[PDB]
């Protein structure tokens, strides 16, 4: 026999780590976390650093 | 005034009405004509007290610019307004 | 504002000290003035001048101590007692002389000694108040038993540090504060500016320590 | 012209026609005069100028006046907020000390008269003892009222003589160490004068005291006094009354410190709620309730008491009244341990409450249910409101 | 693999960071309001009532 | 705003149930604490990290309580959702229901206010419930109620009048103009010490919290260990490194030698203790330790690490109260004395008091290492020696930890047999979120 | 002065007032910051948390040109 728990327990539970997993997986990478914002950013500054290190050598 | 003090003001009623019952021993829906006289003086005392915070406001506002404490014109409008906040 | 990186107002501090925040347009104070035994009785450099000043004040809470142990004393006398009235007349004056010369010891004790180690030591400070302190406390504590003789100049310290951070150095470091007018440092914001400090008609312990916190009276 | 008195021929038109009224009702025998405390109530409402201070008397008035069920009790009552009412306007010592002494005799009759049982001869003797107390006291007030005529030649109430009068006001108000005639008071006179004597006066004096008084001294070694003797003092005696007379030592105490910094704004706050919450405690049936006294007592957050102890905390911070506040910090944290006592004794216990037999069933539960909603006030606290 | 997608569209659809803004700048200008009332109001002088000099321009009229 | 007042009435509505219908009461009081959850991740989905640090903001006008979440918040808000329904399954009664309902009214509003004053009315009005809860007459301690009432409102009447200098000073009590004032910061900054050290236990000031915590029943102990000393971490956080950071500074040896001496002396004590409870309640001084040190070094990452250190030790502790009550429940003791070879009588219960025994010592593939690892980088940023002397102390707790276990699980097998269902799903989720947290936690 | 720090406070308040910007930029990752020459930045809170979300931004910025040069290192 099913415990008086169980149902909401379950689906309170489940329906936490289901949206958690959403949460991780389909967000956007930017919403999700800023460093998806500034990876972008920073490898094209790093591309203009390069050579400005390699002029400046 | 306050904009939501007559909702207040019934909540109150409504918990008053509640609590007359309890004390007498009654469950909580009891006399429900209780409930709603305490809810009809609950909500126009609580309209009665958000016009006296307007009224306070322009009393302050009047009391202090005629001693000679000049209020600009931006700042006057937080007092002499009738604001449903 | 609020990041995981760092605190920014951790970082964000002015470059130069500011210049005085007007607050009125009337910038004397008002005040009552000082009985001229209190202005005395703050003079540090006689140290016997001092102590003479302010013992009789620490004199008067032995006074109301002792006759109130007189007074619960005398209630309880039986009748053959006390209808000798002379007899009963010693004890109970014995009761209260005693309580009013021990606190009268104590408090000239305590101020001699702060007035000696501020004179001695050539500053104002917290150390003469503790050292007084533990003096006292050490005459009190004497001739007793031993948790006594550390734990009463330990109270008698603590009154002195809490006399001294309550009644002088919080004071002192909100010389500077305001609760009306333009906010210190920060006129820009716009808050007008009054004609005057606010009055307000407080009591004798509530009295403005700089000339522009409130006017006082009425 | 009289045309601007008409208001005091009318309460004195009022009085002789309420005396007949009642004199012929009781010709006819009538065990209840439920009809005379309309006509008191209505007078009352038809002698109180427009003010805010005067109609909260009134309003107060009118509201404990239900708790009285004599003739004579109901006319004390009345020429006692005679005196209340015209001590708010009274601007020299004569007015103060007749207004004054018409309270004082209306107080001692009524102890006198309205104890049964077997407390009645306690009733009578505290009642001896606090008459006792205020002769001296009344006696004090007319000696330095004519020192200080003689020396200025006027009524103004300035100089040194104004200490002894403050005292007396002091004295009045039940502050430590004066505060022994309340202590005894409260352990034997029955519960509805106990209501009485807790509210209206202290209303009555400190809005002269804000309305006509200035005096060049301090008041703080009795705001000492009062609350270190009333939260120790509380925390000692088993005895609820006692606890509750040294409670309120306490909480006169924080109303001097809200006197003595200025700022009769918190002042008025704390008064008011503390008036609502003992119209709430001399009034209770179920013990339940007796703990939302003692949570908002106890200047616990989220009810009324908090706001009111709060602002006299904020404005003696703002005027940097240091020592007098720390003072008030550590008797707030030792008033918590007996209010708790009070929770522990009337909240984790089981529930008795008894049935009405000869009528009059739970006859007050309309007026301590509304104050118990002293949890729906906070959201009119916080604003600018009492100013 | 085409819900997550489609999730990532309706998250982006459903934010707007205009509105974000003004939410944003209500809350500085009610706070701002407040403590503009507040700081007016603390200059609160206290006296007697019969403080003819420090009420000196109230219109009040005595009966005696 | 307006959902949170649905989901109050909602709450409040347990009262209304007539107590005859005993199904209809469990299932509505524990749906009544399922919805905050499934709101609360619903917020998780909503927020934008790459956008501004305070987001959702709402304020009600001249009341002062002002709302807004930050990262710090909201992963709190995320902990204490998923801990109040299992302190719903761990209840009996209307009145348990009642109290922990008001409890996450309270907590969930104090997470995330932007107002001092408001901070200071929504949490210590949960002063008088801890009281009801801690002295329950038949089974609980009233010296222990009194210890945790006087020690926080000793501490939270120190704060009450700085708070109003504050106020008076600027006119406003808001943090984000508090923060962009002129103010009088030791003041202060000693009344907001003040609050926080009792708070966080903080030596001197850490005697209520052995009492209190093995004192209240096992849903009082989650709630206790678990949520209520991180407000004072969040207060930290929140309010005084924002509003008083030149204090925070000046502080800076006196709040860590304090930190240093509370860590090593909490954990000596923890040695010596006989009580299984007590043994658990200890350990909890130390981390806070850990914690407090990290937030104010203020150094690489500090409010990241130390926001992980106080999630790890909110799910990790929990559990561990969860066991010791689960074999008080089914025992009658707390006594280790009466406790051996509860490999062989219970195994499932063993497995699970070891995995969390392992956590709680902050070893790998659990939260609590990846936690101490960059708490111990914020903290060696600033100085070598004080990370030496956290890293070298580490026999220590290890030893309180293995020696417990080791008394209680290994020996002759004597005590109760193995959990239940229901205790089992008590601890489930908190596992489930150490196994994520401590292998793949952020993405 | 003070009625020129006045005046600069009215016109920043102004500006931050009637802002607005479209086309996949967020607000609160500002291009660049605002540069003033105030004693103590914090007696403008509207430049204040600008500079703020600017100096956030930098800080995470440089966190992923670590990482990026990280990667090419050990290529
Ligand atoms: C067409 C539709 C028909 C109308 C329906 C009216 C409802 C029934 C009222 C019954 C009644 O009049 O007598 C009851 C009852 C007397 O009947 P009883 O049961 O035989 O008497 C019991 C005792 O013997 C009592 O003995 P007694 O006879 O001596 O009692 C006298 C009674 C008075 O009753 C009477 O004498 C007659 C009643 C009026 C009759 C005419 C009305 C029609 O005493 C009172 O004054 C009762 C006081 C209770 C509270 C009243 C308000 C207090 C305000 C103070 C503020 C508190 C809250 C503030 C919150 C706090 C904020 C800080 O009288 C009352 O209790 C009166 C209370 C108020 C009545 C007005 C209700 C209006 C509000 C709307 C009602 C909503 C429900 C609608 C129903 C339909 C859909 C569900
Ligand atoms: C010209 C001036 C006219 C007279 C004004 C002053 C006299 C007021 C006396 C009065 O209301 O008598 C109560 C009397 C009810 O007494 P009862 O029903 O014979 O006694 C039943 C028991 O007391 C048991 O019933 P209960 O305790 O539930 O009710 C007691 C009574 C009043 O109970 C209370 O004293 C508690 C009510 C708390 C509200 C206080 C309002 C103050 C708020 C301040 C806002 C500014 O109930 C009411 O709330 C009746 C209010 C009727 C209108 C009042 C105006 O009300 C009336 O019969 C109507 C009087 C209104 C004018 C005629
Ligand atoms: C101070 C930063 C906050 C970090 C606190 C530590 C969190 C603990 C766990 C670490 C998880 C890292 C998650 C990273 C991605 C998630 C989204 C995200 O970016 O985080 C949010 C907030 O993250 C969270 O809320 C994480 C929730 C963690 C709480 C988990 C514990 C509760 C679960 C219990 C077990 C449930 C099991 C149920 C299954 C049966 C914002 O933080 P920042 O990126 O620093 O914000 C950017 C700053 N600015 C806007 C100014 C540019
Ligand atoms: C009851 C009527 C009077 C209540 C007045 C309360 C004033 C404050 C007292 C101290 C605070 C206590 C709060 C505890 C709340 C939780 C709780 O236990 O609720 C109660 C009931 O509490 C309530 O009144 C709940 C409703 C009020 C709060 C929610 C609505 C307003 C928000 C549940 O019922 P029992 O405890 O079984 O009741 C038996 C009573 N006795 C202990 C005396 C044996
Ligand atoms: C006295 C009353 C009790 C104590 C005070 C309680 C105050 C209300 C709780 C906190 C309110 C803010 C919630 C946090 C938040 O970010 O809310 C925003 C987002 O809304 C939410 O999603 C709110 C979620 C509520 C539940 C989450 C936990 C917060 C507190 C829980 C209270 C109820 C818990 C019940 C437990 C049984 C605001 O939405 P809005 O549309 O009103 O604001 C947008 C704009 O500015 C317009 O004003
Ligand atoms: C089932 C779990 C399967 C693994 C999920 C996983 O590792 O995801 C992490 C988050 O955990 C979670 O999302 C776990 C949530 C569910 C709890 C455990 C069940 C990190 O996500 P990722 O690194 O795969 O994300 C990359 C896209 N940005
Ligand atoms: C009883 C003792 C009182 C006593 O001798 O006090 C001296 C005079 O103060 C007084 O007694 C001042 C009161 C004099 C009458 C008014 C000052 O005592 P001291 O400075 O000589 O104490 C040196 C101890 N270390
Ligand atoms: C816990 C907190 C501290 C508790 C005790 C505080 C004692 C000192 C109180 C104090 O200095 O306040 C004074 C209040 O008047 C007074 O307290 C006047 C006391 C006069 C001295 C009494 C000497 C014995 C008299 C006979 C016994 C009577 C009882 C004495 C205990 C005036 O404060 P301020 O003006 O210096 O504040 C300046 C800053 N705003
Ligand atoms: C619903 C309650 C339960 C029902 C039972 C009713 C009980 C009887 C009636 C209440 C008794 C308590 C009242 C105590 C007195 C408080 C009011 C005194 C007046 C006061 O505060 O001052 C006025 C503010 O008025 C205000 O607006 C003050 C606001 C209210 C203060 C009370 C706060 C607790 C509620 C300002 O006077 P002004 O500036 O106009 O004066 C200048 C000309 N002289
Ligand atoms: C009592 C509640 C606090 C509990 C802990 C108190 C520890 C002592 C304070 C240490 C402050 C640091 C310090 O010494 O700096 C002082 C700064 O002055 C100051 O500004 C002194 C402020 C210190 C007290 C602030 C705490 C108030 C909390 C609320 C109290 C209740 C209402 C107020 C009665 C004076 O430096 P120095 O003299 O050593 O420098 C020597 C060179 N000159």
């Amino acid at each position: 026999k099913t415990l008086w728990w169980e149902p909401y327990w379950y689906a309170g539970f489940g329906g936490m780590g289901v949206g958690v997993y959403l949460i991780y997986h389909a967000k956007p990478l930017e919403a999700l976390d800023i460093k998806y914002w500034a990876a972008p950013r920073a490898a094209k500054e790093l591309e203009t650093e390069m050579r400005m290190l390699d002029k400046l050598n | 005034g306050w904009a939501y003090s007559g909702e207040w003001g019934m909540l109150a009623g409504f918990c008053f009405g509640t609590l007359k019952n309890v004390q007498e021993g009654k469950a909580w829906f009891r006399r429900p004509y209780i409930h709603g006289a305490g809810m009809i003086a609950g909500y126009y005392l609580f309209k009665a007290a958000a016009d006296w915070e307007d009224e306070a406001l322009k009393r302050i506002i009047t009391r202090y610019e005629r001693k000679g404490y000049a209020i600009p014109e931006d700042r006057k409008e937080l007092f002499a307004a009738n604001q449903y906040k | 504002v609020f990041s995981g990186a760092f605190n920014t107002p951790s970082s964000t501090t002015a470059r130069e000290p500011y210049a005085k925040t007007k607050s009125s347009e009337a910038e004397y104070g008002v005040d009552t003035p000082v009985p001229a035994s209190a202005l005395k009785a703050a003079d540090k450099h006689d140290a016997l001048a001092y102590a003479v000043a302010n013992a009789p004040l620490i004199g008067l809470a032995g006074l109301a101590a002792g006759a109130q142990e007189a007074y619960m004393t005398f209630e309880r006398l039986p009748p053959t007692l006390s209808r000798q009235h002379f007899k009963q007349a010693q004890l109970l004056l014995g009761i209260i002389g005693k309580k009013t010369a021990y606190a009268t010891l104590l408090g000239a004790v305590f101020s001699f000694t702060d007035a000696t180690v501020e004179n001695m030591r050539g500053k104002h400070d917290m150390t003469s108040g503790m050292v007084a302190g533990a003096v006292t406390g050490f005459l009190f504590g004497m001739g007793r038993p031993m948790p006594q003789p550390v734990a009463w100049p330990l109270a008698f310290a603590g009154a002195a540090v809490a006399a001294d951070f309550i009644g002088e150095l919080m004071p002192k470091y909100m010389k500077d504060y305001r609760i009306y007018g333009p906010v210190v440092h920060r006129e820009n914001w716009g808050d007008p500016v009054p004609p005057r400090p606010p009055i307000l008609d407080t009591g004798a312990a509530v009295r403005p320590s700089d000339p522009g916190q409130f006017w006082r009276g009425y | 012209a009289a045309a601007a008195a008409m208001i005091e021929l009318d309460l004195c038109f009022g009085l002789l026609l309420l005396i007949l009224f009642g004199l012929l009702s009781l010709r006819n025998g009538h065990v209840s005069l439920a009809h005379i405390r309309f006509i008191c109530q209505c007078w009352l409402v038809m002698i109180t100028p427009l003010e805010v201070q005067d109609f909260a008397l009134c309003i107060l008035t009118v509201v404990l006046l239900q708790s009285f069920h004599s003739f004579e009790a109901l006319l004390f009552l009345l020429l006692a907020y005679i005196g209340q009412l015209y001590m708010m306007h009274s601007c020299n010592l004569v007015s103060f000390y007749v207004c004054l002494e018409a309270q004082t005799l209306c107080v001692v009759v009524l102890c006198g008269l309205l104890a049964r049982g077997a407390s009645t001869s306690f009733s009578v003797e505290a009642a001896l003892k606090f008459l006792l107390l205020s002769a001296m006291v009344s006696g004090m007030a007319l000696f330095w009222f004519s020192a200080m005529y003689q020396r200025t030649g006027s009524l103004d109430m300035v100089g040194q003589e104004t200490f002894w009068i403050l005292l007396v006001m002091l004295f009045k108000l039940g502050v430590a160490p004066m505060h022994m005639w309340s202590v005894d008071l409260y352990g034997s006179i029955p519960k509805s004068l106990l209501l009485y004597l807790s509210t209206a006066p202290k209303l009555s004096l400190f809005t002269f005291w804000a309305s006509s008084w200035h005096h060049d001294f301090s008041v703080g070694v009795f705001i000492l006094f009062s609350m270190f003797i009333g939260s120790i003092g509380a925390y000692g005696q088993p005895a609820l009354r006692s606890l509750f007379a040294y409670s309120t030592i306490n909480e006169i105490g924080l109303l001097l410190l809200a006197v003595e910094t200025a700022g009769f704004h918190t002042l008025y706050q704390h008064l008011g709620i503390y008036i609502i919450t003992q119209l709430l405690l001399w009034n209770l049936t179920d013990k339940r309730l007796f703990a939302l006294c003692a949570v908002s007592l106890a200047g616990l957050p989220p009810f009324a008491g908090f706001f009111g102890k709060a602002w006299i905390f904020w404005h003696a911070m703002s005027v940097q009244a240091f020592s007098l506040l720390a003072a008030a910090l550590f008797c707030t944290l030792l008033s918590l341990v007996y209010y708790l006592r009070v929770i522990r004794l009337f909240w984790t216990a089981p529930v008795h409450t008894a049935a009405s037999f000869t009528g009059a069933p739970n006859q007050t539960t309309l007026t301590s249910a509304c104050a118990v909603a002293l949890a729906f006030a906070p959201v009119m606290l916080v604003k600018p409101f009492v100013i | 693999a085409y819900i997550l997608d489609f999730l990532s569209y309706m998250w982006e659809k459903n934010n707007d960071d205009s509105a974000s803004y003004k939410e944003w700048q209500d809350f500085l200008d009610v706070a701002e309001k407040d403590r503009r009332r507040d700081r007016i109001i603390a200059w609160r002088e206290r006296t007697m009532y019969d403080d003819y000099a420090a009420n000196a321009e109230e219109p009040i009229i005595y009966k005696r | 705003m307006f959902i949170s007042v649905l989901l109050i009435l909602f709450a409040l509505c347990v009262t209304l149930i007539p107590e005859a219908h005993y199904h209809m009461v469990r299932v509505w009081s524990f749906v009544a604490t399922i919805i905050p959850m499934w709101v609360v991740t619903w917020m998780w989905w909503n927020f934008d990290a790459s956008g501004h640090g305070l987001q959702m903001l709402v304020i009600l006008g001249r009341s002062h309580l002002a709302f807004g979440i930050d990262g710090v918040a909201l992963s709190l808000m995320l902990l204490t959702t998923v801990l109040f329904p299992i302190c719903m399954m761990l209840l009996r009664t209307v009145a348990g229901f009642m109290t922990f309902i008001l409890l996450e009214v309270l907590v969930l509003s104090a997470l995330c206010v932007l107002d001092l004053l408001g901070f200071y009315i929504l949490f210590e009005a949960s002063l008088i419930l801890l009281f009801l809860l801690i002295g329950r007459a038949p089974y609980g301690s009233l010296e222990a109620a009194y210890k945790i009432v006087l020690y926080t409102m000793a501490g939270s009447l120190v704060l009450l009048p700085t708070l109003f200098m504050i106020y008076s000073e600027c006119g406003t009590t808001n943090v984000l103009y508090m923060t962009c004032a002129y103010n009088h910061q030791t003041v202060l900054g000693w009344g907001l010490l003040a609050v926080l050290a009792v708070k966080i236990p903080l030596m001197p000031v850490h005697l209520w919290l052995p009492e209190a915590h093995v004192a209240a029943p096992t849903a009082g102990s989650v709630l206790l260990a678990g949520v209520l000393l991180k407000l004072g971490g969040i207060g930290f956080l929140r309010f005084m490194l924002p509003v008083v950071p030149e204090f925070c500074v000046s502080v800076f040896p006196l709040v860590s030698t304090l930190c240093l001496v509370s860590f090593l002396f909490s954990t000596l004590s923890t040695l010596r203790q006989i009580d299984l409870k007590k043994i658990v309640a200890y350990s909890s001084i130390a981390h806070m330790s850990m914690v407090t040190l990290a937030i104010f070094s203020q150094s690489e990452f500090s409010a990241y690490s130390s926001s992980f250190l106080m999630i790890a030790h909110g799910l990790i502790s929990p559990a561990l109260f969860l066991i010791v009550g689960i074999l008080y429940d089914r025992a009658h003791t707390k006594f280790i004395l009466y406790f051996s070879g509860l490999g062989a009588s219970m195994p499932i219960g063993s497995t699970l008091f070891f995995l969390f025994t392992l956590g709680n010592l902050a070893f790998p593939l659990f939260p609590n290492f990846i936690a101490e690892v960059l708490c111990m980088v914020s903290i060696f940023a600033v100085h070598e020696l004080l990370a030496y002397v956290f890293c070298v102390c580490q026999v220590l707790g290890a030893a309180y930890g293995f020696w417990a276990f080791n008394r209680v699980v290994h020996g002759l097998p004597r005590g109760p047999a193995d959990v239940t269902r229901t205790e089992f799903h008590t601890v489930l989720p908190l596992l489930i979120g150490a196994v994520w947290l401590g292998i793949k936690p952020m993405a | 002065s003070v009625e020129e720090r006045q005046s600069f406070h009215d016109k920043v308040n102004d500006v931050f007032k009637n802002l607005t910007g479209e086309a996949g930029k967020r607000w609160a990752r500002p291009d660049e910051p605002i540069l003033h020459t105030l004693n103590d930045e914090k007696e403008e809170p509207h430049i204040f948390f600008h500079n703020t979300n600017y100096r956030t931004s930098r800080k995470y910025i440089n966190v992923e040109k670590t990482k990026i040069l990280r990667e090419q290192a050990l290529e």
